Order: C-alpha cells, then sequence, then structure tokens
C-alpha cells in the first residue's frame, strides 16, 4: 500500500484527483492535501487543525 | 495546517 504507514505531503481531495486548483490546505492528522474551497476553507478561514474527510468525514 | 497557493508557471 502506497502509505507506507507514514505521514507525506499527500493532495487527496474528495474530488479523488492530486490536481492543484487556485488554493490548497494540508491536514494536520495525516498531512493530506486537499482544494480548500471543496472542504469548506479559504486562505481567511485556515485552522491551526483542520482534519481532512479521510480523518475527520 | 500547511498552505499553497498558485496562478501561473515559474517564469
Ligand atoms: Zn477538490
Ligand atoms: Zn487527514
Amino acid at each position: 500500500g502506497h502509505m507506507d504507514r507514514y505521514d507525506f505531503e499527500v493532495v487527496r481531495c474528495i474530488c479523488e484527483v492530486q490536481e492543484e486548483n487556485d488554493f490548497m490546505i494540508q491536514c494536520e492528522e495525516c498531512q493530506c492535501w486537499q482544494h480548500g474551497v471543496c472542504m469548506g476553507l479559504l486562505e481567511e478561514n485556515v485552522p491551526e487543525k483542520y482534519t481532512c474527510y479521510v480523518c475527520q468525514d | 495546517a500547511r498552505t499553497k497557493q498558485t496562478a501561473r508557471k515559474s517564469t
């Protein structure tokens, strides 16, 4: 499995695309990156601990 | 939560 059980910079959006939009954010739990506008976050709202759907759902 | 932005190529 691609994880190697390690935390890496991994673009995993609900979009199931590794594509980069104008804006992306990183999950504090598993390090994965997402388009914030898909996750309900913007560069204005970036929290200290954003949890991703793969972690929080 | 780490963050990044882009718009065009690096030229
Ligand atoms: Zn997306
Ligand atoms: Zn996560």
